[PDB]
């Protein structure tokens, strides 16, 4: 490789190292399951149930 | 049995044993710290549940690898297969055996020094070759051949990168190398020596981006793939102990060793060593992995001429100011 | 001197305890944990001349490296004459390296 | 939105950067979707809209009948052949449906782009190294579910 | 209640040997190295659990070995295709003791929606499964919940401390079903959020 | 100092004996590496510190790495010559063993009549060796560079793949 290519490559390596270190200075984006409960939107498709009418009888 | 010479003999032996135990535990807890610092670099936490802050994660890994079933392949050659992790551990451990961590705290004040380090590096490439061949896996054999050719391509200039520091000190002794850095640390005059030694030290430790079992995973050609239990653990802990040894050698050869203005000398040595260990982690986190031919061509075409030119220029400078 | 013999004893104990430590971890790994059998557990999971060429280049340049190792520890008392001799040595080295690179000996890629 | 195009040569790198520009264009489309979302129905007013709107199903008998037959026996598609081609994430994806007048497809043919890209692999990687092959596989943007269906 | 693999037996558990068994179980359950094996979309959710937003490394289970010899856990995350079933069996046979299996997703559980000519109807037709995860795909925290369930199962199993001394049988605890454990809290649910909001 | 000398010499002799009679090439190279390590220990016991360092760095760290590399490349397994164990048959080795024993007896008899004040083991450093190498032995250094260049050119010409 050329000298200019080597110097530019070293500069890009330095930039990558610097950006990942600044990432180490950043805020964690981890959702701490299970101590922090998973937020689920109201129409989330998980466990199936059978429900009751307002009178208390089963709707099925 | 009451004599100052005998008391000094057991004092020196106890200091050597303390250095050995601290280095081995530092390598294992640096496997743990590798996990935690990669978590820090990637906006996460890493292992922080097994003990306080994950501090017992290493103990859990050690128990798991001890009580994992011991396995040797039936078609493998048992002696060489067993022997390869032993060399991968002991080579860079005995390379640490020359590092002066404090004034008066050294295991072996040898007249050869970094020559002993070069001896240990050659035995380390033996560990990689033996692990590849003894597994009776042709993929592991091919991967170990590539890893060994890479390691030779960088060990060809490792010592030459150290020769500028040796020339400035006028000695192979490590304490004389430290004492020659009393005014200016060697990273300023031997800057190209420092960068070539750092690249070669990463390469001979098979660290990223020179890690063959992680470089090519689609071929399944890693030379670790038949190792399990405590032999794979020996490979892991030996790799981390090698990182610790390379960091300590870089500190003592290019960053004044234990020398510092205010703090105690061991505190300065430990701080500089921990900084270079952390820089190993950041190198693993940040840089991508070049191609195999590109890596070996970089070692042969760029770094080795740079070490030769650096040695010649260092000699010219030394003889120029020798009035 | 008792300092050098104390350091020799410390070095010997260092090597012995390091070798015995890795031996002890291997023995403990072999001894502990149950063993199980499987049918395919025993089942495992021509290289070019460039490998030999690279290893051979490493050997030759390592010998020239030993010559420069011997030079570098005694540069001051070899003077400028030793500098001229080592410069001739290094020039022959770099000419050999240029020759190897230019003829494709160090080109893994086609 | 714009369609990013290359200079004439398709490497791993040019494919990856083209997908980066495609991501930026998709962000522009999403901004337009956020700013101008029309008011109206989320289901068509067609008798074959499956299922019908749920509130009318729950209180109107003809809608309940339509829902009952659509979810159980199935909607009756009159006998025809239809085709739809879209720009999927990994290339052009198409459905070719043949209906024989029943509540099930007589033939569902799914053209996926990853099948074609994996077939192109030997012509593009010939004369290269294995490292070039794994980088090429990383730059193709395929999944094996797309290839094998 | 325990099941023995060499039958339904009782607990075989000196007080020092119990402490050693607890220490070995603690070390095994806190160091679980999964095998990097991807079958289908469920594997995408598994490696999503490996990333920063979930950080499965916190449980000490991120190492993700490419060799079955270094792996303690096989996650069948995806469909057991008929062509891939010998591959799965060979990779499981190449794993070393102790080894655990998590079947992840409806395909690995039972064949899922793919009751089709080219799909084996569940990975438990030919290899034993320690933990099942329903879902298509299970979300990454469901994989983490199954990891914790596997940790609870490991923490009370009985395995030989050495292969030269003592009983060599593997005892697995007959744990209470999660359905029956959670039935009390699940049936008591009355109202949920209406699906018209965010 | 003599304890190390005699034990390292015995280890080197025994390892060489295992080398010249072994069947597996990788095992033979491992015993050769062990003998070179023992010879380096002999060098360190005599005060030749640079020689021992180069014995492990170059002989047991480069040349035998090349031998091991070639063996691993050749995939030497169940070779027909390897399986025969012709060198283990008495009628093959009894002649050369007698010849080597006679040569050893003559050389040892010549050795035992030389003047011997003993080796003090005073360490001759790498610095003095470097001074001698670039002083009186300058032509040796430059023509050794030429010799290794010749080895490089020959081995590239012969060991090419083409
Ligand atoms: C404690 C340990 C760490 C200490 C920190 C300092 C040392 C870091 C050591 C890292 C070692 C990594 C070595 C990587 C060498 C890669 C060389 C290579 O092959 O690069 C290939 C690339 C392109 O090559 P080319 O042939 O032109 O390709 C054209 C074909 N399309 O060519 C290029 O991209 C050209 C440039 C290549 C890289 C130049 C060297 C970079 C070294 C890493 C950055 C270090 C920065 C300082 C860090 C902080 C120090 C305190
Ligand atoms: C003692 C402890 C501390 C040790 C410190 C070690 C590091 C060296 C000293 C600091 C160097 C600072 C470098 C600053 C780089 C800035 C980042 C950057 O912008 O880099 C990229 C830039 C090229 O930009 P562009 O072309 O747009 O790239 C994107 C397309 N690829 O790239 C450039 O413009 C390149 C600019 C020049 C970079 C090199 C500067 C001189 C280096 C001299 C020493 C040689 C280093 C390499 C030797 C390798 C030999 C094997
Ligand atoms: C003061 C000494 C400076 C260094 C001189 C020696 C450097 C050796 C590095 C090397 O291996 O260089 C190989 C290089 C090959 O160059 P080439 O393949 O022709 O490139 C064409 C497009 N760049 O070849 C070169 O870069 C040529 C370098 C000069 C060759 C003549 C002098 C040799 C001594
Ligand atoms: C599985 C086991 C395989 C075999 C492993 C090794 C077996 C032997 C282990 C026991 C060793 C006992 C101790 C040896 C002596 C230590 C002290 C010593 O070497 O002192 C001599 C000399 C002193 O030099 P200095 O301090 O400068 O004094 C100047 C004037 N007095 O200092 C010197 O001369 C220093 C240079 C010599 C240091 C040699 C260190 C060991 C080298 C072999 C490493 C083997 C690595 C593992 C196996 C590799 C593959 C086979
Ligand atoms: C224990 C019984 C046998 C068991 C089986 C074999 C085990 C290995 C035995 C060989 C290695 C250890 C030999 C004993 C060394 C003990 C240290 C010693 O002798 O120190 C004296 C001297 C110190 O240097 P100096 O300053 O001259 O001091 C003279 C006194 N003031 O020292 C010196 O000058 C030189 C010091 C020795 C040289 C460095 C170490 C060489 C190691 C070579 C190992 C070769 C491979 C062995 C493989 C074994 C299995 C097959
Ligand atoms: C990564 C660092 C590895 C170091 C290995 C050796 C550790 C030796 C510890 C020696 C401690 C005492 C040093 C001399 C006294 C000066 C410092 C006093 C406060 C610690
Ligand atoms: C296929 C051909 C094989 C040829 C093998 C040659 C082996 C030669 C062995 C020579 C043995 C000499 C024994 C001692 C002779 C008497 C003492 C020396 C001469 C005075
Ligand atoms: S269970 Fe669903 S998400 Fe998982 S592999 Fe099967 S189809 Fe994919």
């Amino acid at each position: 490789m050329t000298l200019k290519e080597l110097l530019v490559g070293f500069g890009t390596q330095v930039r990558s190292i610097w950006m990942i270190g600044l990432h180490a200075f950043a805020k964690r984006e981890t959702r701490m399951y299970p101590e922090e409960p998973v937020y689920l939107p109201p129409r989330y498709r998980g466990r199936i149930v059978l429900t009751r009418d307002p009178d208390g009888e089963e709707r099925c | 049995w009451i004599s100052p010479e005998l008391i000094e003999i057991l004092l020196t032996i106890l200091k050597a044993v303390v250095i050995l135990l601290v280095v081995v535990t530092c390598g294992a807890f640096m496997s743990f710290g590798e996990r935690r610092l990669l978590g820090l670099f990637q906006n996460r936490y890493g292992p922080n549940r097994v003990g306080w802050g994950g501090s017992l994660q290493l103990v859990a890994d050690m128990i798991k690898m001890f009580f994992k079933e011991d396995w040797i392949p039936k078609f493998s050659d048992r002696v060489i297969f067993t022997l390869a992790p032993m060399i991968a551990f002991t080579s860079l451990l005995l390379a640490f055996a020359i590092v002066p961590v404090s004034p008066g705290w050294v295991v072996a004040d040898l007249n050869i020094g970094i020559l002993f380090f070069l001896m240990m590096a050659g035995l380390a490439v033996y560990a990689v070759l033996f692990a590849g061949w003894s597994s009776n896996n042709k993929y592991s054999l091919l991967g170990a051949m590539r890893a060994s050719a890479q390691t030779l391509s960088y060990e060809v200039f490792l010592g030459l990168s150290l020769m500028g520091v040796v020339a400035q000190a006028g000695s192979f002794n490590m304490t004389d190398i430290v004492n020659s850095q009393a005014h200016v640390w060697n990273v300023i005059p031997q800057f190209f020596g420092f960068i070539t030694f750092a690249i070669a030290g990463v390469a001979v430790c098979h660290r990223h981006p020179f890690d063959q079992p992680e470089a090519e995973q689609e071929l399944a050609d890693g030379y670790h793939i038949e190792y399990s239990g405590m032999k794979f653990g020996l490979f892991f802990v030996g790799e981390y102990i090698g990182i610790v040894t390379i960091s300590a050698l870089m500190v003592t050869l290019f960053f004044g060793g234990w020398q510092g203005p205010l703090l105690p000398p061991f505190i300065w040595f430990a701080l500089k060593t921990a900084f270079f260990m952390m820089m190993f982690i950041l190198i693993r986190a940040s840089l991508p992995r070049p191609r195999y031919d590109q890596v070996m061509s970089f070692g042969w075409k760029i770094c080795l001429p740079l070490t030769l030119i650096n040695l010649l220029v260092t000699a010219a400078v030394i003889l120029w100011q020798a009035q | 001197s008792t300092e050098v013999i104390a350091h020799h004893w410390a070095f010997a104990i260092f090597l012995i305890v390091a070798i015995g430590l890795c031996c002890l971890m291997l023995v403990g790994g072999w001894f502990l944990g149950g063993r199980a059998r499987a049918r395919s557990k025993n089942v495992p999971f021509r290289l070019s001349a460039k490998f030999y060429l690279v290893a051979m280049f490493f050997v030759i340049f390592d010998v020239e490296a030993l010559y420069l190792f011997a030079w570098s520890t005694s540069i001051r008392e070899s003077g400028w004459v030793g500098f001229v001799e080592a410069a001739i040595f290094i020039f022959v080295l770099l000419a050999g390296l240029v020759y190897l690179v230019r003829i494709g000996a160090l080109d893994w890629t086609p | 939105f714009e369609i990013p195009v290359g200079g004439g040569v398709s490497d791993c790198y040019t494919r990856v950067m083209l997908k980066v520009e495609e991501l930026r264009q998709s962000l522009r489309i999403l901004e337009q979707c956020l700013n101008n979302m029309p008011e109206g129905p989320f289901k068509a007013d067609h008798p074959l809209t499956t299922p019908p709107p749920k509130e009318r199903t729950l209180q109107h008998i003809e809608t309940l009948i339509t829902h009952f037959l659509q979810v159980s026996w199935g909607p009756v598609m009159p006998a025809n052949e239809s085709f739809q081609m879209i720009e999927a994430t990994k290339g052009i994806n198409s459905y070719y449906l043949t209906s024989d007048g029943s509540t099930m497809s007589y033939r569902t043919r799914v053209r996926t782009p990853s099948f074609a890209h994996l077939q192109q692999i030997p012509a593009a990687i010939r004369g290269s190294l294995v490292s070039d092959l794994i980088v090429y596989l990383g730059s193709i943007d395929f999944v094996m579910s797309d290839v094998d269906r | 209640d325990y099941t023995l693999t060499r039958e339904i037996v009782t607990d075989p558990l000196n007080v020092f040997m119990g402490k050693l068994n607890d220490m070995v179980n603690w070390g095994r359950k806190n160091s679980i190295w999964p095998y990097n094996f991807g079958l289908s979309c469920c594997y995408v959710e598994m490696v999503t659990s490996f990333t920063a937003v979930h950080d499965v490394a916190r449980f000490g289970a991120e190492v993700l070995r490419a060799s079955p010899r270094q792996a303690d856990l096989m996650v069948v995350a995806g469909t057991c295709f008929t062509k891939m079933a010998p591959v799965i069996q060979r990779l499981y046979d190449q794993m070393l003791e102790p080894k655990w299996v998590i079947s992840m997703g409806a395909c690995a559980n039972s064949g899922g929606m793919y009751d089709i000519y080219s799909v084996v109807q569940g990975v438990d037709k030919f290899i034993p499964v320690d933990v099942y995860i329903p879902g298509c795909p299970p979300r990454p925290e469901a994989y983490m919940q199954a990891l914790m369930l596997l940790q609870e199962s490991i923490g009370k199993e009985r395995r030989p401390l050495s292969w030269v001394v003592g009983d060599q049988g593997v005892y697995r605890a007959n744990m209470q079903s999660e359905r029956e454990r959670k039935r009390g809290e699940r049936i008591a649910v009355t109202n949920l959020r209406t699906p018209d909001e965010i | 100092m003599e304890f190390a000398f005699y034990i390292c010499g015995l280890i080197a002799i025994l390892a060489t004996l295992r080398v010249i009679t072994h069947t597996n090439p990788v095992h033979a190279l491992l015993y050769l590496i062990i003998s070179l390590l023992a010879i380096s220990g002999v060098f360190f016991s005599l005060g030749a510190y640079f020689a021992g360092a180069l014995e492990i760095i170059v002989y047991a760290g480069a040349i035998m790495v090349l031998f091991v590399f070639v063996v691993m490349m050749l995939n030497l397994g169940g070779s027909e010559i390897e399986q025969e164990r012709q060198w283990l048959k008495p009628q093959v080795w009894i002649g050369p063993a007698i010849l080597s024993a006679i040569m050893l007896v003559v050389i040892v008899y010549a050795i035992l009549g030389v003047n011997d004040q003993g080796i003090d083991g005073t360490p001759i450093s790498a610095k003095a060796v470097g001074i001698t190498l670039f002083g009186p032995y300058v032509l040796a250094v430059e023509l050794a560079s030429m010799l290794l260049l010749a080895g490089l050119v020959v081995a590239f010409h012969v060991g090419r793949e083409e």
